[PDB]
């Protein structure tokens, strides 16, 4: 496989620090510029830095200059984006990407069109910038049900149903930020009346950045 | 600096049938070196984006001919002849001129024959209430199009701005959406009223309906 892996990520408080690595195998790193790029949850794609193979012409977004530091190890096929001093708007996902070059001259004193071409991308790494931390309790033709999942930080949670026995009809909703800065969401499941009493259901919740995972028997009226 | 602009912001289209997106720039795009510094990217839903076009009109390796890509200067276009359901996502033009800057997006989604939602209220439940809160959820299933107007009500009385609503992404097989609408309350004002009800108005309804409960 030709592949690129981001790394690092993770939550740390504002004015925090993080070093995102990004490793590459399956091609000649040295033949390509590299590019960080972010997606704030909810928002659209925002270029971050670029850098060439000769590890020169480091560009940065105004939103990012003076706080992030694009490094490179063509002999160790990696990419390093040193992040300081982190603020809230810095929360996003970070892809490292392959990019073609095409260079100078009538750019600044000598510049690079760092990546018109941009054909390979890692999966991303997520960087969460806020305070505080920790889990959030669950609590809960056709008739529905599901679980609420609430008062949790940070993202994500993995809501499941009977560990997987319900793939059908499960509408598990994007998490929205309550004012308090803790999220919540609901995981529902569409089901025919019938099942109640014989079929009994349980929502396999898992929030890691918490060391919490539960699930809860939904059973209307008694 | 340059400002990338695209239109529309969402393009529900129908597989078989073609579609077009526009992207424009606050400055002209060509030179260094002849021809344009504009790529286009898809981001299919739940995925990293991928190269689509490059230097404005070049079709990156392993890309269907369905995708022509045109223009010069400030005005640009991604015309997809014969969309297929898998082309869903966000199209992002991108600008290679001074460094790198990304289109605001164009969200592509499937067109579909309207369809109304089923509705469902859920009571707080005495576990939340033990912990002192009252969230009252109200589901909306498998409706199209997205635009819906859910309205909460305590004792005939509307509410305003105590309700947040999520929406799942289009459904991959039936192309519907769903929607939570959560109205949160202090357990103290929860326990003090009886009639909880949400009142949906979707276009696939000849008049609103409401689910209701008491306690
Ligand atoms: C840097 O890139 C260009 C083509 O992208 C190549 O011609 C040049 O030799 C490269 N430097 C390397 C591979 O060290
Ligand atoms: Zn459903």
């Amino acid at each position: 496989e030709v592949q690129l892996v981001e790394s690092g990520g993770g939550l740390v408080k504002p004015g925090g620090s993080l070093r995102l690595s990004c490793a590459a195998s399956g091609f000649t790193f040295s033949s390509y510029s590299m590019n960080w790029v972010r997606q704030a949850p909810g928002r659209g794609l925002e270029w971050v830095s670029s850098i060439s193979n000769t590890s020169t012409y480091i560009y940065y977004a105004d939103s990012v200059e003076g706080r992030f530091t694009l490094s490179r190890d063509n002999a160790k096929n990696s990419l390093y984006l040193q992040m300081n001093s982190l603020r809230a708007e810095d929360t996003a996902v970070y892809y490292c990407a392959r990019a073609n070059q095409h260079f100078d001259w009538l750019l600044s004193l000598l510049g690079g069109y760092h990546y018109y071409g941009m054909d390979v991308w890692g999966q991303g790494t997520t960087v969460t910038v806020s305070s505080a931390s920790t889990k959030g309790p669950s609590v809960f033709g056709t008739a529905a049900l599901g679980c609420l999942v609430k008062d949790y930080f940070p993202e994500p949670v993995t809501v499941s149903w009977n560990s997987g026995a319900l793939t059908s009809g499960v509408h598990t909703f994007p998490a929205v930020l309550q004012s308090s800065g803790l999220y919540s969401l609901s995981s529902v499941v569409t089901v025919p009346s019938s099942s109640l009493g014989t079929q009994t259901y349980i929502c396999n919740v898992n929030h890691k950045p918490s060391n919490t995972k539960v699930d809860k028997r939904v059973e209307p009226k008694s | 600096d340059i400002v990338m602009t695209q239109s529309p912001l969402s393009l529900p289209v129908t597989p078989g049938e073609p579609a077009s997106i526009s992207c424009r720039s606050s400055q002209s795009l060509l030179h260094s070196n002849g021809y344009n510094y504009l790529d286009w990217y898809l981001q299919k839903p739940g995925q990293s984006p991928q190269l689509l076009i490059y230097l404005g009109s070049n079709r990156a390796s392993g890309v269907p001919d369905r995708f022509i890509g045109s223009g010069s200067g400030t005005d640009f276009t991604l015309k997809i002849s014969r969309v297929e359901a898998e082309d869903v996502g966000v199209f992002y033009c991108m600008q290679a001129l001074q460094a790198v800057g990304f289109g605001p997006g164009t969200k592509v989604e499937i067109k579909r024959t309207v369809a109304a939602p089923s509705v469902f209220i859920f009571p707080p439940s005495d576990e939340q209430l033990k912990s002192g809160t009252a969230s009252v959820v109200c589901l909306l299933n498998n409706f199209y199009p997205r635009e819906a107007k859910v309205q909460w009500k305590v004792d005939n009385a509307l509410q305003s701005g105590n309700s947040q609503e999520s929406v799942t992404e289009q459904d991959s097989k039936d192309s519907t959406y769903s929607l939570s609408s959560t109205l949160t309350l202090s357990k103290a004002d929860y326990e003090k009223h009886k009639v909880y009800a949400c009142e949906v108005t979707h276009q696939g309804l000849s008049s609103p309906v409401t689910k209701s409960f008491n306690r």
